[PDB]
């Protein structure tokens, strides 16, 4: 007669265990970062 | 009473191992830096 609450509260941990291993760059690939061109600025400062 | 040739010994009160002793006299029975003086802007700034 237990059977089904143990099966709830093992669904409620294993989801819980589930969420603590998602990290957004294995979900998202395609996640996106911050380039930039080399300018005349960066020549400046190296003849600087 | 008790004082016996000039002693004063008056005032006293009168009425595993077991060891026995004697009665009377017991013996054996903040801040984080800024820019400047930390070496940039000291060496730069081509503008």
């Amino acid at each position: 007669q237990l059977l089904p609450l143990q099966k709830a509260v093992r669904g409620h941990v294993l989801q819980f265990e589930w969420h603590q291993n998602s990290l957004l760059t294995n979900t998202h690939p395609n996640f996106l970062s911050k380039i930039r061109n080399i300018n005349v600025q960066d020549a400046l400062l190296t003849n600087q | 009473x008790x004082x016996x040739x000039g002693r004063x010994x008056x005032x006293x009160p009168x009425x595993x191992x077991t060891x026995x002793v004697t009665x009377l006299x017991x013996x054996x029975x903040r801040x984080y830096l800024r820019f400047h003086x930390x070496x940039y802007x000291x060496x730069x700034x081509x503008x």
